[PDB]
């Protein structure tokens, strides 16, 4: 695989937060965790993109949390979301594995947390267009993504 | 086998016979052995200044090797490349340079001494680490890499002998630059690998002339390299026009096929003023298109009844280049400076004793009679005010640029104390305005064909003089950066107005006393300027008239004058002390006034032409 | 570009268009640098040179040969770990 420096940063954060937790393997839902509560978080947005509601994204995957018996290894669902990750990383080309793409492996690898967004309303159609409206082809890090409005502001507005 | 992936092989390369034959410099490739093949610390390095040939020893050394010329303990050795860029290609993770580079010396040290590393622009084995280039330091005061390096010589000074704990495994070797004699040989010897990469010929008295000739124009460059250009640029262009039609077969072609357009275009102008200028550009097309077929015609001449580069072409190319013209004299130019007292006279009237003496001196110079090294000319005309001393060198400046603006003047009436003369030669090093060279230096580096002009000399502070003193006698001074610059094609104008009316020696006498005679020595004859006799004003009227006419065409606007007031302007010209310029007071005062009068009353519009004539006192249009 | 009639004309210039393909054509260091003061037209030579090329007013050697326009700005765009410039 090829990993960006965000993907790392959620793998490094959820594996502290489940090392802290005391668990035999790492769920898919300490990185679901890691990446919804990421600083400079391009999850949220994403989930903005296709209508999503933010007030059930950290308590609905928090409850496939608090019911585990508080070094842990990754489990075979999560390798399946990373395989499916790179995957899909081969038709746009972009070298490095990305958090939409994180999250789009894990729509498609693991059905539990796709049984949750299914439940709140996304499509794995509508959530591969959910980059390309806030993207705009792909460095290592993240400094384009609407470059304007970031390093600007609108004076005819 | 690491050793492959990071490195081509120059004996290889030197086996099937890839590389330019090397001449000379046994001396070098000597040392080169008897340091490569000592106990410890056999490792040379080559040091001199860019382009004398310093991987040209390698090579040469190379095919020694290959053909079996060394001693015995070098007998039988590969020489491999090393790349250290291709080394630092992919290693973002932590250790993965040191891996690779250790892999190599390891497999370096593997063999027996059977190979000798040889790094190209070793300067740049200090960095690479972000503790890198320095993992070599054990391995190289032992013996076990022969390293052969070369830097120039002044990256040396910046990067290693900053680093005396690296140095110290290093021998130095000089490498100075060849003599013409040597260079003229190292030519003769590389002569035939051109002959085939170009379908030409190239002539010995050819090989000589591009060594000789670029020693005396081409003085930023050093040696061979600034003398292959001229061969290698007159054989591509000799191919090029063997293709081709011939040059100045060409030019004239295209800009026919130009102002056909342009006359196509402009003909459909619905408009009354571009008729004069429809009509002045349809005669120099019918002009051109009579010299382009007598051309084709004088080529036929020549292809019924230039294959091979001479002394011609690289006078050329070395005219081209620097723009300094060292040609042969055309039969073009020759027809031109042999009119040139009569080319100037219609611009300065009079002084035929100063026109023959500034004319007189680039004529000896474009027949080769000058000497190489010395300015071309350095003279200082003087005399009375208004006289024409400062507009001879402006006729001057104008019959060999065709514009008036190309040339260097500096009004030496501003350098009043001592401490301007930093403003022509640049700041010393650690000062505010340093990385700004000089302004008279960087002016002619550029350039240097230009005509420098003093004016109103003897106003500045006697300390400038002394800086002039050696640009005269040997063409030479350098700024701050210590580049010096070559004045040894300029021509060197310096004017003043000393003695104001005395006749020949109370002016030579206050010449003398103003001026050292260090400084009266270096100069070429002193010009006495004369005053403006009666006859000789009648004829300036005449300029000052065109000079208005041609001023006033912008309203296809003339203006007839009667002889009565063209003598009548002249002997209203005044005062021998004031020389020439009362008379463009006078013009102004009596036709420029109340023409603009009328011209802006109404009553005169484009098109006309008003007529002068002298009214019993003044004139009237 | 110069095929889909982008470039402005280039008129004159004669001898500087010259002398860069003479030197273009050249054996070894053949690298012609166009120097002189900002405006006077340098860019403007090198596309007369790329028109000139799509016409086919160019010697022998210069037939078809794809002129390309570096750019070390996108270069150097990311690469903050070691080698990746
Ligand atoms: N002794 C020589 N015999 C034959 N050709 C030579 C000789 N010395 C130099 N040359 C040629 O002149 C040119 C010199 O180029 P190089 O010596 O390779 O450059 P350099 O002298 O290493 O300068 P730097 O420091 O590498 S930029 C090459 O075309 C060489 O083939
Ligand atoms: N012999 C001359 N022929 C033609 N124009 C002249 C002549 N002498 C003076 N002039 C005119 O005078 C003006 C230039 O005079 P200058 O020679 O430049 O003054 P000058 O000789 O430098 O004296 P000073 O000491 O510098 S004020 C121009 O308008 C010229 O047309
Ligand atoms: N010979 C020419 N033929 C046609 N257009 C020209 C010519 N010379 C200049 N121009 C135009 O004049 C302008 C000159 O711009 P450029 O020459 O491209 O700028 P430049 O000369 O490269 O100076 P810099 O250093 O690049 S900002 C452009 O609008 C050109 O199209």
């Amino acid at each position: 695989f090829n990993p960006t420096t965000k993907t790392q940063a959620a793998l490094t954060a959820a594996l502290q937060a489940a090392s802290t937790a005391g668990n035999p393997e790492i769920r898919p839902a300490h990185l679901l965790m890691a990446l919804l509560t990421q600083n400079d978080g391009i999850a949220a947005p994403l989930l903005e993109a296709v209508g999503v509601e933010p007030a059930t994204v950290r308590a609905e995957t928090q409850r496939l949390l608090d019911r585990l018996p508080q070094q842990p290894q990754l489990s075979r669902e999560s390798l399946a979301a990373i395989t499916t990750a790179q995957q899909l990383a081969t038709e746009l080309d972009d070298e490095y594995v990305s958090t939409e793409h994180v999250m789009v492996g894990l729509a498609t690898g693991d059905s539990d947390v796709a049984k949750l967004l299914t439940g709140h309303g996304a499509s794995p159609q509508a959530l591969r267009e959910a980059f390309v409206k806030v993207r705009g082809t792909s460095p290592e890090p993240e400094a384009t993504y609407q470059a304007l409005q970031k390093y600007s502001t609108d004076l005819t507005a | 086998q690491a050793l492959q992936k990071y490195s081509t092989d120059l004996t290889a390369r030197a086996r099937e016979g890839k590389l330019d034959p090397v001449i000379g410099r046994d001396n070098e490739i000597r040392r080169v052995v008897q340091v490569l093949s000592r106990r410890t610390k056999n490792n040379p390095v080559l040091i001199g200044e860019p382009g004398v040939g310093k991987t040209a020893i390698v090579e040469g050394l190379a095919q020694r090797i290959v053909a079996g010329d060394v001693p015995e303990s070098l007998r039988d050795k590969t020489i491999v490349a090393l790349d250290l860029g291709s080394m630092v290609a992919g290693s973002k993770y932590r250790g993965e340079f040191e891996e690779r580079l250790k892999a190599v010396l390891d497999d370096i040290k593997n063999s027996a001494g059977q190979i000798i590393t040889f790094i190209d622009e070793l300067h740049t084995i200090v960095g690479a680490g972000a503790d890198a280039g320095n993992m070599i330091k054990p391995m190289l005061a032992r013996g076990e890499l022969r390293l052969v390096g070369a830097t120039t010589l002044d990256e040396y000074r910046k990067h290693i002998e900053k680093d005396a704990a690296l140095e110290r495994r290093f021998q130095q070797v000089y490498v100075g630059e060849p003599s013409v004699e040597d260079t003229i040989g190292i030519l003769r010897g590389l002569k035939d690998r051109y002959e085939v990469h170009h379908g030409v010929r190239i002539t010995d008295s050819a090989l000589v002339a591009a060594a000789t000739l670029s020693d005396r124009y081409i003085t930023a460059r050093f040696l061979p390299d600034k003398a292959i250009d001229l061969v290698d640029e007159a054989a591509s262009r000799l191919r090029m026009e063997i293709d081709s039609r011939p040059v100045e077969i060409d030019e004239v072609e295209r800009l026919v096929r130009r102002l056909e357009i342009e006359e196509m275009a402009l003909s459909k102008e619905e408009d009354e003023a571009s008729a004069e200028r429809l009509a002045k550009l349809r005669s120099e097309l019918a002009d051109q298109k009579e010299k382009l077929a007598e051309l084709t015609t004088r080529w036929q001449n020549e292809k019924n009844a230039k294959e091979e580069v001479g002394p011609d072409d690289i006078a050329d190319v070395v005219s081209a280049w620097t723009g300094i013209p060292a040609g042969r004299l055309l039969e073009g130019e020759t027809a031109k400076l042999l009119r040139m007292e009569d080319e100037l006279g219609k611009r300065v009237i009079g002084q035929k004793a100063a026109v023959t003496a500034v004319s007189d001196a680039v004529r000896r110079s474009r027949a080769g009679v000058s000497d190489p090294n010395r300015p071309t000319g350095a003279f200082m005309f003087l005399g009375p005010t208004g006289v024409g001393k400062t507009e001879l060198a402006k006729a001057l400046a104008d019959f060999l640029f065709d514009d008036e603006r190309a040339m260097v003047r500096i009004d030496m009436s501003e350098y009043g104390e001592k401490h301007t003369v930093a403003r022509l030669i640049g700041a010393p090093p650690g000062y505010v305005g340093y990385e700004a060279g000089g302004q008279l230096t960087e002016a002619v580096r550029r350039r240097p064909y230009t005509v420098v002009l003093f004016d109103e000399i003897e106003k500045a502070h006697p300390d400038v003089f002394d800086v002039l003193l050696q640009v005269l006698d040997e063409g030479r001074l350098t700024d701050g950066h210590g580049r010096t610059v070559d004045f040894r094609n300029t021509i060197l104008i310096l004017t003043s107005n000393l003695g104001s009316g005395g006749s020949a020696e109370q002016v030579l006498a206050a010449v003398r006393a103003t001026f050292k005679p260090e400084f009266i020595n270096r100069l070429d004859d002193v010009l006495i300027f004369e005053g403006l006799n009666p006859e000789e004003l009648v004829r300036i009227v005449d300029i000052q008239l065109a000079q208005l006419g041609k001023r006033l065409a912008q309203r296809r606007l003339q203006l007839q004058v009667s002889l009565p007031a063209k003598r009548w302007l002249a002997q209203r010209g005044f005062d021998p002390v004031y020389g020439a310029r009362p008379l463009r007071r006078l013009v102004q005062q009596a036709i420029g006034d109340q023409l603009a009068k009328m011209l802006l009353a109404g009553q005169v519009h484009d098109g006309d032409t008003v007529p002068v004539n002298v009214s019993p006192d003044a004139d009237s249009l």
